[PDB]
């Protein structure tokens, strides 16, 4: 009982907690990188700025897809 | 509720639906079979593909093309250019081969992108005519593409093709031997650890789980959709009904992607066939 | 081994023939150079630069401003 | 200037830049513009 | 119940053709358009060429 | 008993980690952006906005699991 | 057997987050560089994004392959 | 007992994961700025003008779990 | 009966870091690639082919591991 | 009582040893950004000590503090 | 039971922790190796003997891992 | 008790393994740049070396205070 | 089973399409020839 | 006794493990800098081979004591 | 007494493994700038190679001390 509700808690939390980690990171680099880029060339901060969009959407699937399963989890556990 | 969604889950994850191996069709506990009850929606799917792609085979177009035949010169055109710019020197019609499995795969991982609910509703009416009305809602339908079985297929299918055209050159000498890594290292112990298992193991991995990461990769994927259609159909009166589409939009990328870069797999794969080792 | 190597003002040419080894203080730090070395602009710094000759023997050539290729 | 030549001789490679490509250059403007003020007076010369 | 998945499911597909339309058959016409009229230049070239 | 604590370090591992993450992006950003003021310190009306722009991207499921961890303290489910 | 079935949701769990961080730093990475060769480019875009989803395909496989695994097992669990 | 090890191990882990960051990603920033600073000591005021804002820009959620802490070191429930 | 869970538990340990060295390798190769490849557009397809057989020299123990890994989830010794 | 007095015991050792890590790792971090700094540029050198001994008085702060309740608790703390 | 559950564990470890790194040290590897190509075309035989050499040599002590690992699957010690 | 023992032993173990990393990382992170600045610069390598020294005490301060904690409690683990 | 199978379905399809593909080049060299011709002129 | 029997095969792991993941890392960070190396000035090639043999013996001799007190424990038993 | 037997050896484990990781990765962090700029400049090594086994002496001390307390254990452990 108590130990299989502490076990899915758990899992829930380092889902999220570790998945929104990573995503900050990775933005932090991302938009480093991209920061020091437009640097050289102000003259295409549309273009590179959509693809920078275009790319920011690639980052944060599986994130979302563990937030998802996390707050679920929360709401209804799997094998009750 | 819960119980609708076990009532659900005993139809996608074994497919094969309605096999029997001296067993019962609708049973969804059989467990014991080897019949792939569910391969022939794809196959179906893709013969009549190719049945519309022959109308256009048998007929030539030249002049200004319509909407369709736009389509089909920009498609064939952008898959030609592909095939030839990737590797050359190589004649035993395989372009074609290339186009073939990549809009298969394209199209069947399309098909996937309807509500889950409407299989099992379309088919209770035939539920009602033929094998039960509740007793089909566990698993009696047959099923989308989301088998593992029809992507497993694919894999070994192109496996076939992969260890034929290896010999297509007569490359058995280079086909049973391998490039190893290394004969051994200091440390005998370390040279006998070595000259066995390593140089095997290493020939081994070139080529196995390759095609078996493919397939299953193509089922993680398209499982995923499914399961993430089934788990947003929670609560359909309050909620905006929003949940779904940017996952949806982004997973049909996904789909997009995963089809090209099979494909592209497959370009690299045969050029190394095509090449001697 | 042997990479033509000359050394010209804008006036004219100072050096010209095959070195074997060239040590100078680029834009940057100093670098050794020998042939097959890779592509490469630096500029010359104020001073002396000297070169190792086939010979076994070593050049030196003052630059006061200037650029290396 | 040199509109169809030193083009094909840069193959996979490129110079390494150890300075920003901007001083080089403006270092490279400086000498030679002065190079070829420095020709023009010889020719005015040669001309006198 | 199921009504009430369906009709969630059928804006949804709504939203999907509108905003599909809108957003990506542009590209693709003027794409075929632009395949037509240069072939059609080509021809042009062609009979002038001749005469 | 159990479940008490292991929801509470589940909610403290849940904003450490945040914290963490949070930290690292702010530090990434900054030196880059810090980089490209020094190339260009005349636009750094336009950088600096970009820069808060991309900032607001950074942290939104950290403050997610920040909340949790204030949602788990107060009141959670399974207790 | 119950603690099993947390087992099971506990390393599901482990895949589907840890691989997540794969992805969330492989592509991060692919976008910054990406972003940044693109600058230095900015002419022969088509290909540059070309060969980019080429290697975007090439790599996150193996964490998508756990993360599916890991669900797969969190339903179809083996041996529930 | 077994709540309170708990408690206060979830305590050490939030203020030395906020004490880890902070140090890793603030020393990367300090890094990048006495860098810019050997590029261009003039731009050095408006700089650490830069450093001191992103630096309240970076310090929050690490105040956050030391508040965090606190709390659980001098009355939180769950003991 | 835990044993089984722990070969569970084993088998998706060894998927998961698999996983993550695949994922970082992938990383680093496609980050140079790209930042070379910028350089000579024309050199393009030597590069390629060099980076696919760079891929290929990567990746052989994680399938290694994640195939003993999966037997053991089917064909199950030490139970 | 023993079961809590371990813990708390493992607790000071992660509050000191990240603190460890933390002081080490950005003040290498620190030196090897100095010193590039200071090698372009030796006459700037009193500026960059200036500069670089604020930012570090700056760091290692909290570093501090979690030593400080290292010896809060080894000295004398609730919860023992 | 416990001991055969928990040497299984120990072997997933050590397969799939030192594929993890051999992937990394890979990583490294194949991307200076395709910069260095990138920059010189030409001397691609040598640097690709160096490469494998390098490679070949990189392995070893993961790969006695491995050796361990698969002993203890035929037979394990400690049983 | 003995079961708390084992938990000081992990904790010391913790400390002093855990701090002689971040002492190993500090270093390298210093030396890359420190030597990479005197081969470049050798004539001023001196007061390089100077400041090389002059940070290298402060880096291991924490770390020391750390293993000092770790062997005290290996001598006498308070809390007994 | 499905190796035959889709072995087969492309192997006895393998040559039509390629066979289509003559008409397609050959059109380019005809839109060529238009330049070709309006150059020697 | 199965117990002992499991802690020393988890004791035996971790020596051997992370002793090869030392290795791995160390010989990772030599291989790509001793690669830059040899591209960009061919001519140094042997005295480059030579100081990287001096390194990398240099760098696994503890791995390589872990990993014998692997096998120590592995055919002859202490604590047990 | 079994459950201290095991506490200790995995103790003594991990601090000769942590020992190992940190020291590998301190010569290859090392290693790599020292092959870079002796590649860079072939004049300068004497005193390049002394300053690098000087920090590298002055590196795997504490590894050295972390080891010499799990020999010290080996022996025989200060405890029960």
């Amino acid at each position: 009982m108590e130990l299989t509700l502490g076990l899915v808690a758990i899992a829930s939390a380092i889902l999220i907690a570790f998945g929104a980690l990573g995503t900050a990171i990775g933005f932090g680099l991302l938009g480093g990188r991209f920061l020091e880029a437009v640097a050289r060339q102000p003259e295409l901060a549309p273009q590179l700025q959509t693809r920078m969009f275009l790319i920011a959407g690639l980052l944060d699937a599986v994130p979302m897809i563990g937030v998802g399963i996390g707050l679920f989890f929360i709401f209804a556990n799997p094998f009750v | 509720k819960h119980h609708l969604t076990n009532m659900t889950y005993g139809k996608m994850p074994d497919g094969t639906w309605k096999l029997a191996e001296t067993a019962e069709e609708a049973h969804s506990m059989g467990f014991t079979a080897i019949h792939l009850d569910s391969m022939g929606w794809s196959i179906g799917l893709g013969v009549i593909f190719c049945l519309l792609f022959w109308i256009v085979a048998r007929a030539a177009n030249a002049g200004v093309p319509t909407k369709f035949q736009s389509a089909i010169e920009m498609i064939i055109e952008f898959v030609d250019s592909s095939v030839r710019d990737t590797f050359h020197g190589k004649s035993r019609l395989i372009a074609p081969l290339a186009l073939t499995i990549f809009v298969w795969i394209f199209l069947m991982n399309l098909m996937d992108l309807i509500p889950v609910d409407w299989i099992p509703q379309v088919a209770a009416f035939v539920g009602a005519n033929v094998f039960g009305m509740d007793p089909h809602h566990v698993y009696f339908k047959i099923v989308p593409s989301t088998d593992p079985n029809i992507t497993l297929g694919m894999s070994l299918s192109v496996f076939v093709l992969i260890l034929f055209y290896s010999i297509r050159e007569k490359g058995v000498g280079g086909f049973v031997g391998e490039l190893a890594l290394n004969p051994f290292n200091p440390s005998n112990p370390v040279a006998k650890a070595l000259l066995i298992p390593v140089n095997l193991i290493l020939e081994l991995v070139t080529f196995l789980a390759r095609p078996i990461s493919l397939a299953l990769r193509l089922f993680g994927n398209m499982y995923a959709g499914e399961l993430i259609f089934i788990l947003i159909a929670l609560l359909p009166f309050w909620i905006q009904w929003a949940l779904s589409v940017p996952w949806a939009i982004f997973h049909i990328l996904v789909i997009t992607l995963q089809a090209f870069i099979f494909m592209m797999l497959t370009i690299v794969y045969l050029s190394m066939a095509s090449e001697k080792h | 081994a042997t990479m033509q190597c000359d050394v010209v003002s804008v006036k004219e040419s100072i050096y010209s023939g095959a070195v074997t080894m060239l040590i100078a203080k680029g834009a940057g730090g100093e670098l050794g150079i020998l042939p097959g070395h890779a592509p490469l602009v630096t500029l010359l710094q104020p001073g002396p630069i000297r070169v190792l000759l086939e010979n076994g023997t070593e050049e030196i050539v003052y630059v006061s401003g200037g650029v290396l290729e | 200037a040199e509109e169809g030549d030193d083009l094909n001789r840069t193959y996979g490679w490129d110079y390494i830049y150890e300075p920003e490509a901007e001083e080089l250059l403006n270092g490279l403007l400086v000498r030679y513009i002065e190079s070829m003020v420095y020709q023009g007076v010889i020719e005015n010369v040669a001309c006198e | 119940n199921i009504n009430l998945t369906l009709i969630g499911q059928a804006i949804a597909f709504a939203f999907f053709v509108a905003f599909c339309m809108k957003f990506v058959w542009p590209p693709l016409i003027n794409a075929i358009s632009e395949r037509q009229r240069k072939i059609a230049d080509g021809l042009n070239a062609a009979e002038k060429a001749k005469a």
